[PDB]
């Protein structure tokens, strides 16, 4: 029930409708197979690198200000609980 | 008879043509890293302190 529990909003989200629901479920399956959050980044650039080619950079913290120059359409913003998954593909 | 070397004079021109020549140049962009980077409020302070 914790993936209930969880419930990931998406704060700001500039991608496909059906790409960001597929995120969200990254998003909670990576939080608890990851024991710190350092490796909740490196496995989600891992698995979104494997589904779409690319230069992926993902950085998730608790408090942080982020400006960057991403391909359009290619960057989702989503916060679940303290920790804030972002990825912005540049090419 | 009337063509005569002093009344016909023929000289042969040719224009300088450099040789065509086969080269390949390849280019690839500087080799880049992945670099991840964990900061936290104590380490901030450890390096400061």
């Amino acid at each position: 029930s914790h993936l209930d529990k969880v419930q990931p909003v998406i704060k700001n989200s500039d991608m496909s409708v059906e790409m960001q629901k597929e995120v969200e479920e990254v998003a909670k399956k990576a939080i608890d197979y990851c024991n710190t959050d350092k490796e909740i980044a490196t496995f989600i650039k891992d698995d979104f690198r494997s589904r779409y080619h690319g230069t992926w950079h993902c950085i998730v913290g608790r408090n942080f200000g982020s400006f960057v120059t991403f391909e359009r359409s290619y960057y989702i913003y989503l916060y679940v609980g303290q920790l804030a998954i972002l990825l912005f593909k540049t090419g | 008879t009337l063509r005569n070397k002093f009344n016909y004079n023929t000289r042969e021109c040719q224009t300088i043509n450099p040789s065509i020549r086969e080269r390949g140049v390849s280019t690839e962009p500087p080799p880049s890293d992945t670099i991840c980077g964990n900061i936290t409020q104590w380490e901030i302070f450890d390096a400061y302190y």
